[PDB]
């Protein structure tokens, strides 16, 4: 699966 | 998801251990603990993944299997009386919280000076008056609600006279109907033997 | 901390309320949560800056939320229905892992405003028996006949608020539980030392802040408009 | 060794509304999934035959994750404009790549993660997976935001556990083909340039994985490896040779699917 | 902004046999930004049913795409790829050579 969280840059 | 005991009694000054189960938990789900005192905003306490952790509010113990948790409150006070929510949150871009039933933690005070008694108190004005005060009983005693529909009895709440190093329990009863004395006011509760009744 | 306005609100079925939240400034994320009386606290919405990131908890179309400049948020119920009564909590976060909550807006949608009533407040003087038995004097405050249960009770000694020795019921009692829209009662205890109570120079006031109608709402009835107000009862110290 | 890699691309479309967002997933050199918010079905969907069986459960989770990422990348694009001082008019790109690799022992070897803005390196997760490093000066505010919010923790959780866990799940589901080594079919062609010069071309056809070395035994042209379309790859090497003796030049094919390294000759 | 011009290869899936069914590929790679027009031509005309892979990129962030269609090669028929990009001042046409 893809990463379930990303960055709010 | 997550199970906690619905209620927990606890003595003040000692440590409180609140359990939480989450046996379906997966490796990217985080264990969070919030609390809510009365009806005011929920309050972040601590969170962890796999190992134990500590901050100034509390500690967290997570088993090696990850299937259960413990919130430890170091030295419980009356302020620490709250609902405590154990919430598992999977890594996400929102981190949304699902509040379960939580554990309702009652921190029972000491009661060093038991002196159980039922007093009558009169209004500062006129007519009405008639309020009965059940006070100074230990946290063993349970104050039941009245069977009579027209007699009002409050839950027991705790009195903190800080400068005295003194705490005390109390329950208030009133009714304003004719045949209502302070002698029969708490007939529906088991009041201790030798409860002081003033003539 | 997170800020919310108004702290209380009672409005008629059919009317509009805007609820406002001022997050800890600098926080990218803002959340709205609510507790519908009888249920658990539940997610409504998550803003990442001025954008809606998650909307899954938003009840229906009657609810609309904005965060124009990614600062303060606004949540508007129009039109308001009874089932919307409850407490609405705002929250803000920087990491999404630690959420900080405001004190919440307590909302009561009523079917008819005729049912709103200010509290009557009475103070009950300490027992002569308690003084001789315990060397302490307990005043009881009784706030009766209020609807809805939007009350804050506090004690005032010599024009100053007191906190030590005070005990106020978490929940109020229904006066006529067998009737619809039953009015409430709430009690409080202030316990002082006998000799403090026995000083005639000492003034004790029980204060109850009631939250009711504002000045904008129509009132065509006989009785005084049940507006947001403070009702008090007092008693002076007594050697005898 | 095996690897699970995702490639995410967001492209702002100021004329339209939402930016174009596309996510692709790879087990080794084999695509297995995609999300594209412009597709007829804007959801995470199977891209290999061995992913058809997964139920509503899995695709829903993956669509939520993709759509959520899209929605954050849209916010990011706006914010990145504010870090560089660019107009609202131009289109720009945010890319995000994440992957985990297993060693021979089939356990976690390494994880990586990095962001690019307009094809330029922006922000990279450190090798220890515990913090982020700015690669563009303009990324310093994002670098500190990410380090302050302990974002690395969530990504480490992803790369060391979740990624590893799922990679093994995928490797079992794609048993038949993922562990299959396809050797290349190889030949050499002749093309006279003149009376004095000619071209020799070494072909490698229909192999998997893409990794391959073609050497000649300095006028050596070598094309970038290309997909055939059926999950296999193709690649050719070319050397310029004086017209006459071409037998002093031999091709050398090193590839995993072959028992031993292979020499090619050109049969006239 | 990084602007990279697409490298282009036109080729078949399987060794070319006149009259046997095959696939004609146009591989575009090493380009930035992502926007790109690609077409497969038969005798100079755009082929209608043409599919493409999902947008992806390499370690250097440059994008790659494969464009493909079902075809049947002939002696007399000619096929080409046609690529347009911001880095190009005219559409670049590359003919299919069965030796590449």
């Amino acid at each position: 699966v893809m990463a379930p969280r990303t960055l709010i840059l | 998801k997550t199970t906690q005991p619905p209620s927990m009694d606890c003595a003040e000054g000692r440590a409180a251990n609140l359990p939480c189960n989450h046996s379906t938990i997966s490796g990217n789900e985080y264990v969070y603990w919030y609390r809510q005192i009365h009806s005011q905003g929920p309050q972040y306490i601590i969170h962890g993944l796999k190992n134990n952790e500590t901050n100034e509010m509390a500690s967290l113990i997570i088993t090696e299997d990850r299937k259960s948790s413990t919130l430890i409150l170091p030295h419980a006070t009356l302020r620490d009386t709250a609902v405590y929510y154990c919430i598992v949150v999977r890594s996400s871009n929102t981190g949304k919280l699902i509040f379960g039933q939580g554990t309702t933690l009652q921190v029972k005070p000491d009661i060093q000076n038991p002196d159980p008694a039922v007093y009558q108190l009169r209004d500062s004005k006129s007519s009405d008056k008639s309020v009965c005060l059940f006070t100074d009983f230990d946290s063993q005693t349970n104050v039941s609600q009245s069977k009579d529909s027209d007699v009002y009895i409050t839950d027991k709440c705790v009195l903190d006279m800080r400068s005295m190093d003194f705490k005390s329990n109390s329950a208030v009863a009133w009714s304003n109907k004719s045949d209502f004395a302070c002698a029969n006011a708490f007939n529906n509760s088991i009041i201790p033997e030798d409860t002081f009744f003033p003539s | 901390g997170v800020t919310q306005f108004p702290s209380h609100s009672v409005i008629e079925k059919g009317q509009t309320v805007t609820l406002r939240c001022d997050p800890i400034s600098g926080h990218d994320n803002l959340y709205w949560y609510r507790r519908v009386m009888g249920k658990e606290i539940k997610f409504l919405l998550h803003f990442v800056k001025e954008s809606k990131q998650d909307e899954s908890g938003m009840p229906n179309n009657r609810f609309l939320a904005e965060r124009t400049g990614g600062t303060y948020s606004t949540l508007k119920v129009q039109p308001a229905e009874l089932e919307d009564s409850g407490v609405y909590f705002c929250a803000s976060s920087q990491d999404r892992d630690t959420q900080y909550f405001g004190p919440g807006t307590r909302l009561t949608v009523l079917e008819d405003l005729k049912n709103v009533f200010p509290p009557e407040v009475a103070v009950f003087e300490p027992s002569e028996a308690e003084i001789s038995h315990t060397q302490k004097a307990t005043l009881v405050c009784l706030a009766t006949g209020f609807y809805p249960d939007h009350v804050e009770l506090s004690w005032w000694v010599n024009g100053k608020e007191v906190h030590s020795g005070v005990c106020t019921d978490p929940q109020p009692l229904k006066e006529q539980p067998a009737l619809n829209d039953s009015r409430y009662a709430l009690s409080s205890r202030l316990r002082v030392s006998a000799t403090f109570w026995q000083n005639p120079r000492n003034h004790f006031r029980c204060q109850v802040q009631f939250y009711g109608l504002s000045e904008n709402d129509e009132w065509t009835q006989d009785r005084a408009k049940p507006v947001t107000q403070i009702v008090s009862a007092e008693a002076w110290g007594r050697a005898d | 060794s095996h690897s699970l890699k995702y490639f995410h691309t967001s492209v702002s479309r100021p004329g339209r509304g939402e930016p174009r967002f596309i996510s692709v997933g790879y087990v080794d050199d084999t695509q297995f999934v995609r999300f594209d918010n412009d597709a007829a079905s804007p959801r995470m969907v199977p891209r290999a035959p061995w992913m058809e069986q997964e139920g509503s459960e899995y695709w829903d989770r993956e669509t939520r994750s993709a759509r959520d990422t899209a929605q954050i990348f849209r916010v990011n694009l706006r914010t990145l404009r504010g870090y560089y001082n660019q107009s609202e008019a131009g289109s720009h790109t945010l890319q995000w790549m994440h992957g985990c690799e297993l060693g021979p022992d089939r356990r976690f070897l390494r994880g990586y993660e990095q962001f690019a803005y307009d094809g330029k390196d922006y922000l990279t997760l450190n090798e220890d997976l515990r913090s982020w490093t700015a690669v563009d000066t303009a990324a310093q505010i994002s670098e500190q935001k990410s380090n302050d919010a302990s974002e690395a923790e969530h990504q480490r959780a992803y790369l060391e556990d979740t990624c590893v866990e799922w990679l093994h799940k995928y490797l079992e589901k794609g048993k038949e083909t993922l562990l299959h080594l396809e050797p290349p079919k190889t030949h050499v062609t002749h093309h006279p340039i003149s009376d004095h010069e000619a071209t020799l071309r070494c072909w490698a056809l229909g192999f998997y994985p893409a990794e391959i070395t073609l050497t000649w035994q300095q006028d050596t042209e070598l094309v970038e490896t290309r997909p055939a379309g059926d999950g296999t790859f193709q690649k050719w090497a070319a050397v310029v040779v004086p017209s006459g003796e071409e037998q002093r030049y031999t091709c050398h094919v090193q590839h995993e699917g072959l028992p031993e390294p292979v020499t090619l000759r050109w049969k006239p | 902004m990084i602007q990279r011009t697409p490298k282009i290869q036109v080729y078949s899936r399987h060794p070319a046999e006149n009259g046997k069914s095959n696939f004609l590929n146009c591989y575009v790679s090493g380009f930035h930004p992502s926007d790109i027009e690609v077409d497969l031509l038969k005798n100079g005309e755009r082929i209608e049913k043409v599919e493409h892979s999902d947008l992806s990129f390499s370690k250097d962030w440059s994008f790659y795409l494969l464009y493909y269609t079902e075809f049947t090669p002939t002696e007399k028929d000619e096929y080409a790829c046609r690529v347009n990009h911001v880095t190009l001042s005219q559409p670049k046409i590359v003919k299919w050579d069965r030796d590449m």
